[PDB]
DNA sequence: ATCAAAACTGTGCCGCAGTCGGCCGACCTGAGGGTCGCCGGGGTCTGCGGGGGGACCCTCTGGAAAGTGAAGGATAAGTGACGAGCGGAGACGGGATGGCGAACAGACACAAACACACAAGAGGTGAATGTTAGGACTGTTGCAGAT
DNA sequence: ATCTGCAACAGTCCTAACATTCACCTCTTGTGTGTTTGTGTCTGTTCGCCATCCCGTCTCCGCTCGTCACTTATCCTTCACTTTCCAGAGGGTCCCCCCGCAGACCCCGGCGACCCTCAGGTCGGCCGACTGCGGCACAGTTTTGAT
């Protein structure tokens, strides 16, 4: 009996991401001679978390705009709408994500009335 | 024969997708994007961690190095929470079995 | 009747709204693919691509130009104008450090 | 007609469009030419690098990765092909 | 004998003077109190080696000088020779510092 | 009297005001600025504060990670380098 | 043990080929590090070092000086298109800027 | 002073000096200038080693060889700089794998 | 202040796929187990240099005055894009070969890793020995602003 | 158009500071020499998919036109910002006191590398395949544009 096997480090962690693949990648990416035990658990955790944050906002993407499948465009609306992710990915370009609806309030007319506003923003 | 199989993060992303939106499905291109994102974040953190290690003349990338990296690489609360998740996961792992 | 021509700018203003809500490339693909092959000619003669690469390249370049146009816009407006001229595609490139 | 296009294939309309996704309302006349140049230099730098990756690899075909890596070190990182 | 240069003759005189030299332009002790204040308000038991404050001042002054260059451009682009907040803001914006 | 009083930690406030009008004016000259708007000084004060804060934050982070209580030029050097403002002249 | 021949002499370089090999090892860029690798890189660094030095030396000489200072490195580098791009994101402590006044700010030669 | 053995710190100083002497026999360099030269060498070294390292990954190679240093140099240094540099590197590899 | 001609909008129904949940298959890889160099956490001694402060010199800041010339508002004149109607060109969808070339794949020289005595290249010290920028101190020259 | 007066440039002694040349002393560390895993080279096979004439449908680019609104050149009025004068606040330099703590050592437990099987977690096909969702058409609000 070569003893009862099982238990993935991802589980002993309660993590949805591959702790062991990650420890593998760290060891093989010439990042450092030796990689610690905690290291991959920590990295996988951070990775799962950020994935979650995007997806989360990426889901509410097809809801405030209808649809049930997450396409690039949602991811983009998600990221560029959240200050923090936007910075983290301020030098990244999501394919087929388009831009955000913005239109300099000096190009669009209205020279009549409506609701003359200039004491808010 | 058969392709050497490309490892991806697609299974784990999809999984997570659920814990936050079972009522939502993910595109094909949109899933590579997420795959890209994770690799990026991964290398940025590993990279900084690599450097942290060398600056203090150490040969090991520990959980400490990953934490410090996160503090340097992630914006405010994004870093706050990532650090939260980090330590949490590491202890639940250290103790729990 | 008359061509019912709208007020100069209202169509544009609308074009903006449509293109800003869109997500598909604006350079017509085939002509763009030619440009790419042309450029590459000067680095390594006779070499094949990979449909996606061209898409990647086209994807990247369009994201770049739109972004630059955003900047150029801010620059025109800064000059109190509303028409983007070249003197401001340049001030944007210069300040960005793409022309030093 | 002997390449009476190519670097000139990118048309006044496409440009006006990119510029509208950009938020541009009124566009001057010499822009289309300025733009055409700019797009050129951009591609010259990206492709020069891509191909450099291709040749190091000893191939004759440019791949998505060669382009992706290029854009990466150009600081114009792209998601959606490089995985 | 009352003498007076016309407005902008000393300014140009100075531009010429400061571009020829390399000395730091913000005074040393004041700059250091600011660095010590900003840090202290992050972490409390810190001490700075002198060279670290010197690096910080070199990087800071180089950063502002370059920013004033771009600012000056912005002003000139607007058909002006007087720099203004709206100019620093366009610089920072296009640079990707603000938006 | 004579020997050892004690001396108390100095309390720092309003130091951004040490970045005087004339110093800011001199920086603007090295940048080739002929005429400076009156509202330019508090702006500059603001931009520098933000700039210093980002660098300092990162450096302090390199200092802590190494279990030190003293900030070194190298910490400043690595913070500058990770912000894409590499600096030459202080090691590194 | 036939005397001892520095890998540098074998290559005709002034920069330390051996040390470059070592740095490449310990900097963990990869598991193995080829034999030419350190040789080639040490050559490049030497080339780039001489270009900077040649121009800085000329600069010092034009300002009637005999000892190169940071200001001379700045002048060398910023007056050369290529080196300037290579060091586009670099600050040379104590080097100043290149004297340069926008034309529009010059005394209107008409009054 | 007292017996503590001031830790040993190395730099490219002496080599930088040899090269300086070669190009400008009668010219010296201040310590801050030299400190700057040392930084430049290090910077470039990491800049190249790093692009090299990456190259080998993209190509599942686990060795950093001259072919990575050269591609690196080519992706990194601008224009004529690369040519001269690729030229000077190759030149030494040869003089090296040959002579002794 | 109230009417007309266009141009987005979700519904609505429906073929073209696009993601799915397996169904297993084929593996490749992460884990359970156990041996093993050597890295990193501890405890210590401890010189160096940071924070505070006095003392003195003198430079640089801050504030008020006067004057101009730069900014910006008001207006006029010349025309540069925009909106459009509209005719075809070549861009685009739909297919079918023809083969270069990229992705494996098995096999094995050598190339680069280690292991180790062993010299001397390189670094840290004090030190004459100079050479050299940096601070007054004065003249020469260029030039801006006053008659 | 001459004239005066202030600013920037050069020279010249002058002494402190920074360098360079010794030459000596440790000593990390690169090189010389010999074995020893295994990675990159090289040869050989499969088919993925890139290059490409081919061929209807027409969307979309070009162009000439009409003319409006945006840009720019002027002319004016207002006042914001540059120059200057000058007292004296406080930075700079030197020198000191008091310690905090960076960093050189040394000693040695763990920790993470490196092995070795093995079960299964992960990937690539196919397979319906459930629904997913753009692709045309309708009538309904939502506006710009004029009376
Ligand atoms: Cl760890
Ligand atoms: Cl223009
Ligand atoms: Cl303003
Ligand atoms: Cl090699
Ligand atoms: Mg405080």
């Amino acid at each position: 009996k070569t003893r009862a096997k099982a238990k993935t480090r991802s589980s002993r962690a309660g993590l949805q991401f591959p702790v062991g693949r990650v420890h593998r990648l760290l060891r093989k990416g010439n990042y450092a001679e030796r990689v610690g035990a905690g290291a991959p658990v920590y990295l996988a955790a951070v990775l799962e978390y950020l994935t979650a944050e995007i997806l989360e906002l990426a889901g509410n993407a097809a809801r405030d705009n209808k649809k049930t499948r997450i396409i690039p465009r949602h991811l983009q609306l998600a990221v560029r709408n959240d200050e923090e992710l936007n910075k983290l990915l301020g030098r990244v370009t999501i394919a087929q994500g388009g831009v955000l609806p913005n239109i300099q309030s000096v190009l669009l007319p209205k020279k009549t009335e409506s609701s003359k506003s200039a004491k808010s923003k | 024969r058969r392709k050497t199989r490309k490892e991806s993060y697609a299974i784990y992303v999809y999984k997570v997708l659920k814990q936050v939106h079972p009522d939502t499905g993910i595109s094909s291109k949109a899933m590579s994007i997420m795959n890209s994102f994770v690799n990026d974040v991964f290398e940025r953190i590993a990279g900084e961690a690599s450097r942290l290690a060398h600056y203090n003349k150490r040969s090991t990338i520990t959980s400490r190095e990953i934490q410090t990296a996160v503090r340097l690489l992630l914006p405010g609360e994004l870093a706050k929470h990532a650090v939260s998740e980090g330590t949490k996961a590491v202890t639940k792992y250290t103790s729990a079995k | 009747k008359k061509p019912h021509r709208y007020r100069p700018g209202t169509v544009a203003l609308r074009e903006i709204r449509r293109y800003q809500k869109s997500t598909e490339l604006l350079i017509r693909k085939l002509p763009f693919q030619r440009l790419v092959r042309e450029i590459a000619q000067d680095f390594k003669t006779d070499l094949r691509f990979q449909s996606s690469a061209v898409m990647a390249l086209q994807e990247a370049s369009e994201a770049y130009l739109v972004a630059l146009f955003e900047d150029t816009n801010l620059a025109a407006i800064h000059a109190k104008r509303v028409t983007i001229m070249p003197k401001d595609i340049q001030l944007a490139r210069r300040i960005r450090g793409e022309r030093a | 007609k002997v390449l009476r296009d190519n670097i000139q294939g990118i048309t006044k309309p496409a440009i006006r469009r990119l510029a509208r996704r950009g938020g541009v309302k009124r566009i001057s006349g010499l822009i289309y030419e300025e733009t055409r140049g700019v797009l050129k230099v951009f591609l010259e730098n990206v492709i020069r690098d891509a191909v450099t990756y291709t040749e190091h690899a000893k191939r004759k075909t440019v791949t998505a990765m060669d382009v992706v890596y290029a854009l990466k070190r150009q600081g114009r990182t792209l998601y959606g092909f490089g995985g």
